[PDB]
RNA sequence: AACGUGUCGCGAUGGAUGACUUGGCUUCCUAUUUCGUUGAAGAACGCAGUAAAGUGCGAUAAGUGGUAUCAAUUGCAGAAUCAUUCAAUUACCGAAUCUUUGAACGCAAACGGCGCAUGGGAGAAGCUCGUGUCAUCCCCGUGCAUGCCAUAUUCUCAGUGUCGAA
RNA sequence: AGCUGUUCGACUGUGAAAAGGGGCAACAGAGAACCUGGGAUUAUAUUCCAAAAAGAAAUUGCAUGUGGGA
RNA sequence: GAUGUGGCCUGGAGGUUAGGACGAAGCUUAUGGCGUGAGCCUAAGAUGGACCGGCCUCUAGUGCAGAUCUUGGUUGGCGUAGCAAAGAUCUAACGGAGAUAUACUCAACAUGCAACGUUGGAUACUGGAGCGGGGAAGGAUUUCGUGCCAACGGCACUCGUA
RNA sequence: UGGAAAUGGGGUGCCCCCACCCGUCUUGAAACACGGACCAAGGAGUCAAACAGACGCGCAAGGGAGGAGAUAUGGUUGCCAGUACUUCUCUCGUACUGAAAGGGAGAUGCAAAAUGCAUCUGUGGUGUGCACACGUCAAAUCCGUUUGAUUUGCCCAACACC
RNA sequence: CAGACCUGAGUGUGGCAGGACUACCCGCCGAACUUAAGCAUAUUACUCAGCGGAGGAAAAGAAAACAACCGUGAUUCUCUCAGUGAGCGGCGAGCGAAGAGGGAACGAACUCGUUGCCGAAUCGGGUCUUACAAGGCCUUGAGUUGUGGCACAAAUAUCAUUGUGUGGUUGGUGCAGGAGUGGCGAAAUUCAAGCGAAAAGCAAACCCGUUGCUGAAUACAACCCUUCAUGUGAGUAUUGAGCCAAAGAAGGUGUUAGCCCAUUGAGCCAUAAACCUGAGCGCCUCAUGAAUAAGCGAGUAGCACUGUUUGGGAAUGCAGUGUCAAGUUGGCAGGUAUUUGUCUGCCAAAGUUAAAUACAGAGUAGGAAGACCGAUAGCGAACAAGUAGCGUGAGCGAAAGUUUGAAAAGCACUUUGGAAAGAGAGUGAAAUAGAACCUGAAGUCGUGACAAAGACAAUGGAAGUACCUCCAUUUCAAC
């Protein structure tokens, strides 16, 4: 709050021949008659100085909330969702990737990097290791001295389970019971390679619900309804119920020929 | 010597204003093959008297004896690792000891303790 | 012609930009986390083999002691040992040193000044038989401000205060 | 050489009389015992000079001896 | 003056996709191409020597020609105004790198100028209310010897309170 | 198939025509109005809170916290100051009026009681008013139709009278 | 006379105060600019400046409290109440709380005076017990002008006596474990290919591929032609083969590093006291639990004039001075003044008390950082920065990255010069990297070459043309 303000620095007037501004006071120094206080002047305060009641944080609706992590995961269980947002699944057996819940006795991280070479998880795993490299800007001298690409999910019903997975570079681990939409939406884009444990698939009925039954954990919750029941709005278009209705198609006149028409009509 | 953290700038002045004991740790070179094999230790801070053979730089595959570590340039000097200075006098250059491998080491009584407390069998 | 003008190549002056960053700013946390008359904070002088500043230290003065640690420090020089401790160097701390001042407090002060009590020190005059002792002079330690509280083997006193005995 | 009283110094239990705390403030006021010669310096000198002090003094404070009182 | 812009640009963040020691940012341009434009891109460097580009979203100390604007540097005027109170210096010798310093021709002038310190002479000034010998205040090593001439003594210095 | 032939771009000069100095107040600036030697870096609608309107999103007669707790996490250098979960509360609405004491809004039918009875699938009524439904005209048809108007019914949203 | 005790001196002995810090906190004192589009009440603001005083927090705090209920229950803090259909206000500008409700914290409670029953059982000081014991003995020393014990609503006795059992907080004595501190303490390639050009690529989701293929760099070095020279620092790069991971952690090292180094963890060792543990566990000592009525805080509370403060309005707190109670309609509060009489809550005028709360320009010892700044920015200060310098002084107060290089290898030696330096030669990948040396811009200047050019100040627009062009594109045979 005092920086930039910290001198005399009064005003010298209109009689001599200079800028009104605050100039330092004193003599005997090279700052001495230097222009002060103003976010024009060198050593002066900058142009409404920043402050700590900004508001760093918001409030998100929590339906807001649970919508958007339902909807990054219906986006999830799409193969081409899931390709265009980068991740590497051409290998994989089946979207959504469901696998059994014999990993969580895993306790050498050569058993996990086995286990990812055979669900074909390794291509996406691979691709976040030759991503990493030195951040492009000044956030390398901050705390931000490399980045990567993202990678698959590995889902598990509870904590425990992880000890071969925490060390493999390229893979994320989550948990059903609080799953976080910056990671099933990383960089606010949907469609996360998600590999779900067994039992955390069988979770998933009771934590979000039906569109009819509530969910068990999320208090009176249900799926939203879909605007549109069948959401294929070109079978609609094309489709011979549609077609049997539309106006008929109508003979247009001939395209005009490459010789310009007459206009003079005298 | 515990330098590396999660800040950049507390980590890199734990490194450059580290005391003559944490630079002890901090210059430190690979064992041998065969002294890996004898003493179950991978590296050992280097000390005057140990003979090191160079294994990065230009002066890579040079065998020659420690003759001083001086801590404050973060180097090591070798005695056969040497060249002319403009009036033909010859001067040591200083190698950074994880350049250098140690192929032979300068045993006392408490060296020999460092060794047998960083066995790893 | 010459001055001058323009364009280009190359030099000069000048230190922008970029990349770097042991610095700042901002937020959060952890504690057997708060100085001093047992003399603090601050101010002054000094200390290294070499040393202006700065740093650390105080006549034990770039430091003594003790624990760890394990072969340095380093511009040069010096260095018993090349090292279980008893002598590397770093880090930390229980034992110590800690000049002149400053609340500064024996009294003063542009004075490295002047004391009173009490212990010492040195004393080539004199006395004694170069030994002892030592007047004047000189040096050093401790105490000595003011106010308040408590206290006195129950210390010494004052009052045309109240008595009580003469 | 011993005793009594008697003069002067030191030592203590009785204690006449002395009203008015402690300091600072003058390098031109008060006060203050040394001044010549030197071949004694590169730079200080009424400050240095050593037995023939180049030397001549003046002042304090203590003592010893001689002399006169006590 | 309002508004719009799959409109341009800058520093960071979340994603994604790339480049770099066979050369990154930055910098230079008779260096061409594209766009109505803000701009983007390529080429070359006989530059540089290590980081960084595109796309979507987020974010902010986000765009300069001028405020007698702030700071730094430069700049015509300009080799210009000037460096004119206190009279004044001259000579020889020595010292000094500071000279008597020459393709050809040529005896020397007409091709090494101008300026220093010391000593001896000459001339002059201060003129005892002195550019004389002391001290206070203030300054604090300027005192002394030797060495030295980069910067400083607004010209000079071999001299100096440097 | 070359120090080449073209075309475009770039550079410099020259002709013939055009052509007042920029920023700024101002009715009027090329002004004998003010600020303007050059360049580099820096430099000015920001953050917070209350309210409103437009637009985006969620839920809807209900919406939403906040504070705080719980445990994944009684874990982890960090990621994680995040995310995930909860609230007999609180808040803004669903009802408004009066200064207050206090009161407190349906329709239809029958009837006229100073709280009248009955029923409840229902715009209080009227005029104008999307779509839709039976038709009806005019025009064009590739003879399937389509595009304009319009009568009646119901009129949604609205507007106006009761 | 003595002598006493009352008041007061002097000295000895043992102590304490003093100053610093002061961000937060407590007490007082206290503006104005500003807003009101003027200004005086008001606002700023019960704020800045000023004077005192503490602490790790402070302050407050156990009802003379809310309420008006089906009632709550010390204080402090948070959301909320509430920017309020409260209120205050030239009723203007503006200001502005409280109860309740959801929570944080909470083992939260005690002490004195008084009144009853006792009455020195009290306190200092000596000495002893391993002891300046909460202990024994002594002590006129202090205290009877009263200090200590017992009981007062969480209550219904205490005080003996023997047994019962409790205190690690009564004091001596001494034995454990832990926490906390300090030290120590983890894997895996310096693997293979060597250099201007293959230490490079291509087979166009995935596989084929553990495979096949192979060079438009016979390079480039400046008008172009020959001849002779010169030029590639260090592999954290590429490629192939592997390996570690309960460790991928983000720092160093000559390029971009899991495997070069440090690190990243279980664990191990060592401990003044204090801290935690059947209020850890023994011995001595010392303490200790269980089995009749009366009062309760007086220059105080009120009240009256002033003055200030508050949303507090016929007066919310407070201050001065005047006046001053009740306790047999007992007192206070119940937010419109008075006189009554009913109801409800509580019982002022002594005192202590932890947590939840602040740290809005503080410190000590450590940690985590960040969508922050990036050397005219960020602190004034990235650096011998509150420094150099300035002012009689109070005070003011900079500029400045030593980022040469991977390493000083910091240019030996020759030659000209008095020297500074120049010309060569060397080191180095690079001196156009030569010492406050990375890059090295703009502006301005010098030089070589060239374009020209009267005086129309110059610049500028549009159209050509002359000459140039290390620029781009196209074409080059019946095209
Ligand atoms: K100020
Ligand atoms: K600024
Ligand atoms: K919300
Ligand atoms: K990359
Ligand atoms: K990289
Ligand atoms: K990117
Ligand atoms: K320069
Ligand atoms: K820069
Ligand atoms: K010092
Ligand atoms: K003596
Ligand atoms: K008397
Ligand atoms: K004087
Ligand atoms: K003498
Ligand atoms: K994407
Ligand atoms: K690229
Ligand atoms: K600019
Ligand atoms: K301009
Ligand atoms: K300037
Ligand atoms: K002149
Ligand atoms: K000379
Ligand atoms: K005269
Ligand atoms: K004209
Ligand atoms: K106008
Ligand atoms: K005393
Ligand atoms: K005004
Ligand atoms: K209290
Ligand atoms: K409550
Ligand atoms: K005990
Ligand atoms: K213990
Ligand atoms: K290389
Ligand atoms: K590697
Ligand atoms: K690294
Ligand atoms: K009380
Ligand atoms: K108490
Ligand atoms: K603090
Ligand atoms: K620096
Ligand atoms: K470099
Ligand atoms: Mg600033
Ligand atoms: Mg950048
Ligand atoms: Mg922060
Ligand atoms: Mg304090
Ligand atoms: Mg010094
Ligand atoms: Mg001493
Ligand atoms: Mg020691
Ligand atoms: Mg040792
Ligand atoms: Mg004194
Ligand atoms: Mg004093
Ligand atoms: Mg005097
Ligand atoms: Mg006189
Ligand atoms: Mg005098
Ligand atoms: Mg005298
Ligand atoms: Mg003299
Ligand atoms: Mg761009
Ligand atoms: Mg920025
Ligand atoms: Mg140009
Ligand atoms: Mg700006
Ligand atoms: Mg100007
Ligand atoms: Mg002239
Ligand atoms: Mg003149
Ligand atoms: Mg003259
Ligand atoms: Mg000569
Ligand atoms: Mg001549
Ligand atoms: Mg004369
Ligand atoms: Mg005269
Ligand atoms: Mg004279
Ligand atoms: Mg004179
Ligand atoms: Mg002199
Ligand atoms: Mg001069
Ligand atoms: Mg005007
Ligand atoms: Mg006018
Ligand atoms: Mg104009
Ligand atoms: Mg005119
Ligand atoms: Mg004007
Ligand atoms: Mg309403
Ligand atoms: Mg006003
Ligand atoms: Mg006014
Ligand atoms: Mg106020
Ligand atoms: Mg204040
Ligand atoms: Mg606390
Ligand atoms: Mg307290
Ligand atoms: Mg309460
Ligand atoms: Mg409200
Ligand atoms: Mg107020
Ligand atoms: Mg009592
Ligand atoms: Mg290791
Ligand atoms: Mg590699
Ligand atoms: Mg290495
Ligand atoms: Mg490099
Ligand atoms: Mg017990
Ligand atoms: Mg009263
Ligand atoms: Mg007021
Ligand atoms: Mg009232
Ligand atoms: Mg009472
Ligand atoms: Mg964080
Ligand atoms: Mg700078
Ligand atoms: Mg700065
Ligand atoms: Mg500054
Ligand atoms: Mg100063
Ligand atoms: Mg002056
Ligand atoms: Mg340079
Ligand atoms: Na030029
Ligand atoms: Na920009
Ligand atoms: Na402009
Ligand atoms: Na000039
Ligand atoms: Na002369
Ligand atoms: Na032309
Ligand atoms: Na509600
Ligand atoms: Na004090
Ligand atoms: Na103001
Ligand atoms: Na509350
Ligand atoms: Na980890
Ligand atoms: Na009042
Ligand atoms: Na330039
Ligand atoms: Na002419
Ligand atoms: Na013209």
């Amino acid at each position: 709050r005092l920086s930039g303000m910290n001198h005399s620095a009064h005003s010298w007037g209109t009689g001599r021949a200079v800028a009104r501004i605050p100039r330092i006071s004193g003599g005997g120094t090279s700052t001495s008659g230097a222009g002060a206080f103003g976010n024009m002047c060198r050593g002066g305060r900058m142009f409404a100085p920043t402050k700590i009641f900004r508001r760093w944080h918001r409030k998100i609706n929590l339906h807001q909330k649970r919508f958007a992590v339902v909807s990054a995961l219906a986006a999830s269980s799409v193969p081409s969702l899931v390709m265009s947002r980068g991740h590497q699944i051409g290998n994989v057996p089946e979207v959504p990737l469901v696998v059994e819940d014999s990993i969580q006795g895993y306790e050498k991280t050569k058993e996990a990097m086995a286990f990812l070479k055979a669900i074909a998880a390794i291509d996406d795993v691979n691709r976040v290791n030759d991503s990493r490299e030195i951040r492009a800007g000044r956030g390398k001298m901050r705390n931000r001295r490399y980045v990567a690409r993202r990678g698959p999910m590995l889902v598990m019903p509870n904590n425990k389970g992880t000890r071969a997975f925490r060390n493999i570079f390229g893979l994320d681990l989550a948990n059903v019971s609080a799953l976080n939409l910056l990671h099933l939406a990383p960089g606010g884009h949907v469609g996360r390679f998600v590999i779900w444990t067994q039992s955390a698939f069988e979770q998933l009925d009771k934590i979000f619900g039906t569109f009819t039954e509530a969910s068990a954990v999320k208090k009176g919750f249900t799926l939203p309804a879909p605007m549109l029941t069948n959401t294929d709005v070109t079978r609609i278009m094309q489709s011979e119920e549609v077609r049997r209705v539309l106006k008929p198609k109508k003979l247009q006149a001939k395209k005009a020929s490459r010789f310009q028409t007459p206009t003079n009509g005298m | 010597a515990s330098i590396k953290c999660g800040s950049r700038r507390k980590a890199r002045r734990a490194h450059f204003q580290a005391p003559s004991h944490v630079r002890r740790v901090l210059m430190s070179a690979p064992l041998s093959k065969e002294l890996r094999a004898k003493y179950n230790v991978r590296a050992m801070p280097v000390r005057k008297d140990d003979e090191v053979i160079v294994k990065r730089g230009t002066f890579k595959g040079r065998e020659g004896k420690v003759t001083a570590c001086y801590r404050l340039k973060w180097v090591i000097l070798i005695d056969k690792v040497n060249r002319e200075k403009a009036n033909g006098s010859t001067v040591a250059v200083g190698i950074h000891p994880s350049n250098v491998e140690i192929t032979k080491l300068k045993l006392t009584h408490h060296r020999k303790s460092i060794l047998e407390r960083k066995d790893r069998s």
